[PDB]
């Protein structure tokens, strides 16, 4: 629909025989967004996952699982 | 408009086209490209820039083309100097976007309204920087058309003049903005507005006044605001109100009639409050025809019954991660249309039996992480809806018989991390009592977990009652040995029994005439009792019921005993599994393996002259090895030696024997192994005695001549019997028995 | 020592492979949120081989 946009906790840059497409952090160790309400404790970090080679970008609570 | 086939064109700036959109990026061959467009048809595009002065959106891609699309987004770009940014879209060949989201840390300057000339016809507008900057009130001029606005600047006061032309506003998010107060005059320009986004902020003092004209408001988000306290009529003018948030704020107390003028409410949410709020007003919620969810974590202490009083709608509550020692009874009196309470995290020790009483819908229930004690026989006895429940890492010690009887709705039931026994008293047990777990009638339950409590056994209606028992948790209970019998599960559902680290040290399993089992981790003693479980581990015994149950053993070790140990039960082979006997005669070590009923006597002191008093054989029993190696016996016992009658083998090698009697030899006799003897010479009464017998005969000073022609016939013919004929020897010179003839020692 | 929005389940199959568990579900802690953003984990590819799933906070233009 119209104005459809979707918010993700941490912000990334979705990049480029053959080339392979890859997301990576914005920052390193930035604070999430919208990160307010989870508890004093978890701090809230954003971190870079890969597949070596970087695959996305996921924030992160201390917690157990 | 903007295709493959465009992309494919040069050289410009280079377009690839990836999963179902396209990469442009100018220049084509620039390590951090100026820019770097990503193209999805008739959806989006995002311009994502790197630029250091404002002339570089000449390297921008000339005529492109990239027709209608609802959603623009630029991120770390130039603000365009005096040039309106619609220029720019213009540029690209963009038309009529409904969203603009401009998002830079880059700007070079500040947001001016000249920036948004021709982008008056926008739905959706996001401007967002965290660069030092300042917004002009003029900004939002002529912006009939916003419906959704986002800005986040770290602003620090906004002037009522900039809502002016946003009549059709319905939502506005401010978090992460510098508000220490609410612009006033403000909801009167903005009659259609419904969600008001103030989080992260600091919106300290708030107060009635601050909302008068916001009948219009449904949602207000004002979490992370370090409120304090609040008025008890903030918001008395938002009447028609009906999602609150005060999270992550300072309350140490709230005033009663808080939401008295805002009948309206479906979800409050009071989540995770900076400090210590001790409890909740009378009445906070009472007298709400219309509240559903809730979710309150402030590290309460305590609750009023009548927090909730008349409020017959509430679906679901988040009491999780707080303090509460226990409830009051009447607190969920009301609540018929409750669907999940929520107590995890708390120091709950007791529920009053009539807490759960009227909650007759009741879904999911959650308790675990508390200290609860143990299950009554009315704390459920009308959870008949009740479909999925938790009491993990508690303290339950006594779950009552009739704990379990309503609740047929039941499916999923975790207990795990508890003390709880059944307390069953284990002779019980050992004489197979037909007696049910206080879970018995619930047949249709798929999901028990009793991890890490201390069962020890298999109920009975665990196998025959849950015929549907899907999942099986019994890890890490005190379960000390199994019976063919404890593995007999009626469940036609794909039931997975867990059974690791116990204290299962036997499994008795007999030679006889789809569940699966892990039995890994488990202080399982390997002798003679566990023989026919060796056998089933491997292709070897498959005994009927074998095929109807699947055994996970992949880590099952021996502990004892210290021969076997740290081996494998796939591994093993079964003639190892001796169970020693303690009667055995002095000097002489013992045991006995069921593979082969061969009851094993080793007497290797090197200090008999007589054979010792030998221990019966059972009537069960069908090998024994008199095993006297390397020792220095004389004469051997008569055949109806009691003990020694029994003698299936008798290994005597090494020892000084000078003459063996066909009466000295046992009647079930099989093996005969004098080897390295005294031996001289054998009659011919013995000769026909050995007629299957395998024979040793090597190592005797053989006197071969005429009497010894028997002997010499004997070897001749029974080859098979006798390992080495070719190392027997005579003694008229030494020459191989086997080398001499009925007539070199005959005249 | 760490816990994310949308739980998923890595693989390695032939290259090493993130993967949603419940795409199109509610993510974990879906209330911790602000309020007009409703949390949905997505499955995110790369090059198609599921390379990440995380939490998507979207916003309808609708309440
Ligand atoms: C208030 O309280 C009530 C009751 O407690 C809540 O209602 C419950 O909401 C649950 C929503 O998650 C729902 O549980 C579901 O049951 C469905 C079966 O009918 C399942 O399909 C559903 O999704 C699952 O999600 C799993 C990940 O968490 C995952 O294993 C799996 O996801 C796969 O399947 C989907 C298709 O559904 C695919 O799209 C996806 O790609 C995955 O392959 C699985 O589907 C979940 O199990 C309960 O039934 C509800 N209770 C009822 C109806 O009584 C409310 O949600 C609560 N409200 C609030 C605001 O908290
Ligand atoms: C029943 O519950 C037990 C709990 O102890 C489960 O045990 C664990 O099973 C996993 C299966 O992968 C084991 O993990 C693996 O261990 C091997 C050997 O070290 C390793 O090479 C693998 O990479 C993986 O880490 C684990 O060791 C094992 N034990 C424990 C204590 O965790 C068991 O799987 C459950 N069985 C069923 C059928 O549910
Ligand atoms: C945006 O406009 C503001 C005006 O409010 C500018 O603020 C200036 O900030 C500097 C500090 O770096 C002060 O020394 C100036 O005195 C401020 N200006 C005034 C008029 O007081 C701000 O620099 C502008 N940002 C830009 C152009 O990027
Ligand atoms: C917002 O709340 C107001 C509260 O007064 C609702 O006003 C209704 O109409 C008049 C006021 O003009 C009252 O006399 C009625 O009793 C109100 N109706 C009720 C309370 O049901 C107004 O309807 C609400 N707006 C919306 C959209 O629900
Ligand atoms: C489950 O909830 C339903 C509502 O969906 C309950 O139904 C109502 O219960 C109230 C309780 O006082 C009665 O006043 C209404 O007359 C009932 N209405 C209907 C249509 O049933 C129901 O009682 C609850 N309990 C069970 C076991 O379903
Ligand atoms: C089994 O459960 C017990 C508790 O029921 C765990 O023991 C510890 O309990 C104390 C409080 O009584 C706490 O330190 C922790 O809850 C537990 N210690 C830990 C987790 O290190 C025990 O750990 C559990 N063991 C298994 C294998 O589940
Ligand atoms: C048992 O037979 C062994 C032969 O293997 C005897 O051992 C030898 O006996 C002679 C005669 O006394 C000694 O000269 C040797 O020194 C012995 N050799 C050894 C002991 O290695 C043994 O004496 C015999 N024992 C009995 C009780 O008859
Ligand atoms: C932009 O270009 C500069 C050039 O030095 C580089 O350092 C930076 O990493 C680039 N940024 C991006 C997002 O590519
Ligand atoms: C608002 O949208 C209307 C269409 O409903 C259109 O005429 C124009 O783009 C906008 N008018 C304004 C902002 O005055
Ligand atoms: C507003 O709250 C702050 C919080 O500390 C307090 O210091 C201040 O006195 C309050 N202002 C008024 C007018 O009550
Ligand atoms: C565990 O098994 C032992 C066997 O010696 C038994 O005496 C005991 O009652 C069981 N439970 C606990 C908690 O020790
Ligand atoms: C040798 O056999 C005798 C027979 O009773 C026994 O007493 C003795 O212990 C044995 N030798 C040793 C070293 O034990």
């Amino acid at each position: 629909v119209g104005g459809s946009d979707e918010r993700f906790l941490c912000r990334s840059i979705r990049k480029l025989k053959q080339a392979i497409q890859i997301e990576e952090c914005e920052g390193a160790d930035q604070p999430c967004d919208f990160a307010a309400n989870f508890p004093q404790s978890y701090n809230p970090i954003c971190k870079q996952h890969y597949t070596k080679i970087p695959s996305c970008c996921k924030c992160a609570l201390k917690t157990g699982l | 408009s903007f295709g493959r086939d465009a992309c494919s064109e040069d050289g410009l700036c280079q377009c690839a086209p990836i999963m179902s959109e396209y990469e442009i990026i100018c220049p084509a061959n620039a390590e951090n490209p100026t820019f770097r467009l990503t193209i999805q048809p008739k959806d989006y595009v995002q311009i994502m820039c790197n630029l250091t002065d404002t002339t570089d959106y000449q390297q921008l891609p000339k005529k492109l083309r990239i027709g209608e699309v609802d959603r623009v987004q630029m991120r770390r770009c130039m603000l365009p100097g005096h040039t309106p940014i619609a220029s720019i879209l213009d540029y690209l060949g963009i038309v009529s976007p409904t969203t603009l989201i401009f998002e830079s840390d880059n700007l070079g300057m500040n947001i001016t309204r000249q920036h948004l000339d021709r982008l008056h016809g926008l739905k959706r507008f996001r401007f967002t920087t965290r660069r030092l900057t300042h917004i002009p009130a003029n900004l939002l001029t002529d912006m009939r058309n916003l419906s959704h606005l986002e800005l986040r600047a770290n602003i620090e006061e906004m002037p009522s003049h900039l809502f002016d032309d946003l009549e059709n506003l319905e939502s506005i998010e401010f978090g992460s903005n510098k508000l220490r107060q609410m612009p006033r005059g403000i909801f009167g320009k903005m009659p259609k507005l419904k969600q008001l986004n103030l989080w992260s902020n600091q919106l300290h003092n708030l107060t009635k006044h601050d909302f008068e004209g916001a009948t219009s408001v449904l949602g207000i988000d004002i979490h992370d605001n370090g409120i304090e306290q609040l008025p008890h009529d903030v918001f008395a003018h938002l009447t028609n109100v009906t999602d609150i948030n005060l999270s992550a704020n300072l309350f140490r107390s709230l005033p009663q009639g808080l939401f008295d003028h805002n009948k309206h409410l479906n979800e409050v949410r009071l989540m995770n409050n900076r400090v210590p709020l001790a409890t909740l007003p009378s009445r906070l919620f009472a007298n709400q025809p219309e509240l559903q969810i809730l979710r309150l974590r402030a590290e309460l202490q305590s609750l009023p019954g009548d927090l909730f009083e008349h409020s017959t709608q509430i679906t679901n509550i988040s009491l999780g991660d707080n303090l509460l020692k226990t409830l009051p009874a009447t607190l969920l009196e009301h609540q018929v249309n409750l669907l999940s309470l929520d107590l995890s995290n708390n120091r709950l020790t007791h529920l009053p039996d009539s807490l759960f009483a009227h909650t007759t819908n009741l879904t999911d229930l959650r308790l675990e992480d508390n200290l609860l004690t143990g299950i009554s026989g009315d704390i459920f006895s009308n959870l008949g809806n009740l479909v999925t429940l938790v009491m993990s890492r508690n303290r339950l010690r006594t779950i009552d018989s009739r704990a379990f009887v309503s609740t047929n709705g039941l499916r999923h039931l975790h207990l795990d991390h508890n003390d709880i026994d059944l307390q069953q008293p284990l002779l019980d047990i050992m004489l197979q009592t037909q007696i049910n777990s206080p879970f018995g009638y619930m047949h249709g339950l798929l999901t028990l977990n009793l991890r890490n409590n201390s069962i020890i056994f298999v109920y009975n209606d665990w196998k025959n009652t849950m015929l549907q028992l899907r999942e099986l948790d019994l890890s890490y209970n005190n379960i000390s040995s199994l019976g063919y019998e404890d593995l007999a599960f009626l469940s036609q559902n794909r039931l997975h029994v867990n059974m690791t680290h116990n204290k299962i040290r036997r499994i008795a399993l007999p030679e006889d005439v789809l569940v699966h089992v892990d039995l890994n981790d488990n202080p399982l003693v390997c002798d003679c009792t566990i023989l026919w479980f060796i056998q089933l581990v491997r292709g070897v015994h498959k005994p009927q019921y074998s095929r109807q149950f699947k055994l996970r053993t992949d880590r099952l070790v021996c502990s004892q005993p210290n021969v076997l140990e740290g081996t494998p039960v796939r591994q093993i082979e079964p003639q190892t599994l001796i169970c020693p006997l303690d009667k055995c005669p002095r000097g002489c070590n013992c045991h006995v393996r069921t593979y082969d009923k061969a009851l094993v006597i080793n007497c290797h002191s090197g200090n008999l002259t007589h054979v010792p008093r030998l221990p019966n054989l059972h009537k069960n029993m069908q090998l024994m090895e008199l095993h006297l190696e390397n020792n220095t016996l004389l004469r051997l016992p008569s055949a109806n030696t009691p003990g020694y009658e029994s003698v299936t083998s008798l290994h005597l090698a090494g020892n000084n024997l000078t003459s063996i009697d066909v009466d000295q030899l046992p009647t079930n006799l099989t093996h005969l192994d004098i080897s390295w003897n005294h031996l001289q010479m054998l009659n011919a009464t013995v000769l026909g005695f050995l007629n299957w017998r395998s024979v040793k005969l090597s190592g005797n000073p053989w006197m071969c001549d005429c009497t010894a022609k028997p002997l010499l016939l004997f070897t001749q013919d029974n080859f098979e019997r006798i390992g080495d004929r070719n190392e027997m020897m005579c003694v008229n010179a030494p020459t191989r028995m086997v080398e001499l003839s009925t007539n070199d020692i005959c005249p």
